[PDB]
């Protein structure tokens, strides 16, 4: 949280199908939804897909960032990487 | 994609776009009211320009967009809230004639000054010697002097132009894209819709009248003792039945009647309860004070402040050199940083109306999960009610033993608590007339009814003997008392304040119904309670998920006024003011021609 604002953290916007797990797509075409073809004209159904954070010092409890991190495992009979003392 | 999933689409960028941009502008004024400097008052304008720069390309875009072929009520309102569109065209002429006029009173408005004229040498401005007079001074010659040189001082420099202001006026207020700009002052509450919630400005007048016909005496005896104080302060003037001549009125234009109160003693042994030597001498601390805030919403569960809350949430004025206004104005800075903008200092203001600004966090709070449109108090007029509602249910020797710090055998003394009573339904019923009577005035201009030549003699032919006006010299037809007001100026409806006071009124009758008060609407308290705290607390605390009808209907109750808590405040009232001063009355008016 620094005092000018940080505005660098950014999702998606638009797609057609939902996805799988384990699963990306880095498509960044102009999204056209018209019968019209989009030749590339900003506006009339034609944006950018990605749209950023905007964060602040001063942001409230419910919006002060968190750092998440996920350490997830695969159950098999894959080979075993976990010891203890 | 339809036009609906379109807009949609937009709609789904334009929220996080306006919040981002509300909070530039949040913090925008908070250096505008934290500190002020030239750069600054450049640097809010900018912003400001930049962000309806940004609503009005957003508007425009919102014309482009059709709604005939979308059949969602909920995605409806949103789209509605964002396709709300207009005004780029006018031209130069009649922009000119119309906003012209407006920012030319706001600027002198804002830059006059007046002086004396029979004494010209201790000649002062709007603010000290005539508010020092209505807050301080009881002379004659000082308060005919004030009233006489503000009227032949600033009427001359604002006339002309308000009287060709007057066809303005007219002109404006029939054409402005609307039905009229009487229903637009009432026009945020303006109302052309359906969905089983019909009651509108009909129902409104109807119990405007009867509201006189039921409650209206105490309002009677309250103009008695504050109009009376003041004829005690210049004694021997007037016959009691009719109204009073006003070379001596105590104010402007009577705003309110709060201007006029200490000295008659009809309630008359010692004022209500004051607490700064108390405070003085004993000492309950503000500190508990918040304590107890959170105490009597814990047994409710409500949490207290942060060490950004007391960094960030100003309460007071700044004091310093910084050149600002001591106008408390509720605040919210959004992303969950709800602060405030008051000027509140330890007092009666600090214990009761801090319980509404730091119920103003638990209220944000309340609402912070609701979607774009609906991120703001429910209702204003809750805001202020609720207010009224502290301060007198936690003004209390009661509460204040139930944490333990009064004796529980208090007596009090009948004259004081009678004029504690006296101020309370002073302000609660004098509220409305003089604003009726300049609305139905401006309705039906507004809408065009009045013939150009009518005006005045309406205006005294209402102003001694139908419902109750005064004023001493004789405003021709040339000048406009239709309007002559810089918040009328100012788009600030003063009735909005009668229309929330009637339906909180029957508000707080089925709310306390539901509370089960013995008798009147007072008492209706909540510390250490726990069923009585969910069975308010949670009654009050519902959210905005349904239109605005279903929401207050649910919430608290029906849609009428009340008489039953304020009739067993009278009859009480009645037997009391018996036995001290058995010799109360009746009337209101309106009719008149006084100085001619």
């Amino acid at each position: 949280s620094k005092v000018g604002g940080n505005y660098n953290y950014l999702f998606r916007l638009f797609r057609k199908s939902n996805l799988k797990p384990f699963e990306r797509d880095i498509s960044t075409e102009i999204y056209q939804a018209g019968s019209t073809p989009c030749n590339g004209v900003e506006g009339f159904n034609c944006y950018f897909p990605l749209q950023s954070y905007g964060f602040q010092p001063t942001n409230g409890v419910g919006y002060q960032p968190y750092r998440v991190v996920v350490l997830s495992f695969e159950l098999l009979h894959a080979p075993a990487t976990v010891c203890g003392p | 994609s339809t036009t609906e999933d379109l807009a949609k689409t937009f709609l789904e960028k334009f929220n996080y776009e306006a919040e981002e941009l509300s909070y530039q502008n949040s913090l925008a004024s908070w250096n505008y009211n934290t500190n002020i400097t030239d750069e600054n008052i450049q640097k809010m304008n900018i912003a400001g320009a930049k962000w309806s720069a940004f609503y009005e390309e957003e508007s425009q875009h919102a014309k482009t967009y059709p709604l005939e072929e979308i059949q969602d009520p909920i995605i409806k309102r949103q789209l509605r809230a964002l396709q709300q569109s207009g005004s780029s065209v006018l031209s130069a002429d009649k922009r000119e004639r119309l906003n012209t006029i407006l920012n030319a009173m706001s600027t002198i408005y804002s830059t006059g000054k007046a002086c004396n004229p029979n004494n010209p040498q201790e000649c002062l401005l709007l603010e000290p010697g005539l508010d020092d007079i209505m807050e301080n001074s009881k002379d004659y010659n000082e308060r005919l002097w004030a009233w006489e040189g503000w009227r032949s001082e600033v009427g001359k420099q604002l006339r002309p132009l308000y009287e060709e202001y007057v066809a303005l006026k007219n002109e404006m207020a029939r054409a402005n894209n609307y039905e009229d700009y009487g229903d637009y002052w009432r026009g945020d509450y303006e109302e052309e819709w359906a969905d089983g919630y019909n009651y509108s400005r009909n129902q409104l007048i109807e119990d405007v009248e009867h509201t006189f016909t039921q409650i209206k005496p105490l309002y009677e005896h309250l103009h008695a003792y504050v109009r009376a104080k003041l004829m005690d302060a210049y004694p021997s003037r007037i016959s009691p039945t009719g109204c009073l001549p006003a070379h001596l009125l105590g104010d402007m234009w009577g705003r309110f009647w709060t201007n006029l109160y200490p000295l008659m003693v009809p309630f008359g042994q010692k004022p209500n309860i004051d607490v700064t030597d108390a405070m003085v001498n004993q000492s309950w601390d503000a500190r508990r004070i918040f304590k107890e805030a959170e105490k009597f919403f814990v047994s409710v569960g409500l949490p207290n402040m942060t060490e950004g809350f007391w960094q960030n949430s100003m309460l007071t004025e700044p004091g310093d050199n910084r050149k600002v206004v001591c106008h408390p104005t509720a605040w919210d800075l959004g992303k969950h940083d709800f602060r405030i903008k008051m000027c509140t200092k330890v007092t009666m203001d600090d214990f009761l109306t801090a319980h509404h600004e730091m119920g103003h966090i638990q209220y944000d709070m309340a609402y912070a999960a609701q979607p774009f449109l609906l991120r703001n108090g429910a209702n204003e007029g809750f805001h202020e009610a609720v207010g009224e509602i502290m301060s007198l249910s936690a003004a209390t020797p009661n509460h204040l033993k139930n944490i333990g710090l009064l004796p529980p055998d208090f007596s009090e003394d009948s004259e004081t608590d009678i004029n504690f009573l006296l101020k309370q339904a002073l302000t609660i019923v004098g509220t409305l007339p003089f604003t009726y009577m300049l609305e139905k005035w401006r309705w039906m201009v507004f809408k065009g009814e009045i013939p150009k030549e009518q005006w005045m003699q309406k205006w005294w032919e209402m102003k001694r003997d139908i419902v109750g006006v005064v004023e001493p010299l004789p405003h021709d037809e040339t000048y406009c008392d239709p309007a002559a007001l810089f918040h009328v100026a100012n788009d600030y409806s003063f009735i909005r304040y009668y229309t929330r006071t009637i339906y909180q009124f029957q508000f707080q009758e089925a709310l306390c119904q539901i509370a089960k008060h013995e008798g009147p609407l007072y008492k209706c308290d909540i510390s250490n309670s726990r069923e009585a705290g969910q069975k308010l607390h949670e009654m009050l605390s519902l959210g905005r998920s349904k239109p605005w009808t279903f929401a207050l209907e649910r919430v608290v109750g029906a849609k009428t006024m009340d008489v039953r808590p304020l009739l067993n405040y009278f009859e009480p009232l009645f037997t009391w003011l018996k036995e001290q001063n058995r010799n109360s009355f009746v009337g209101w008016n309106t009719d008149w021609s006084p100085y001619a």
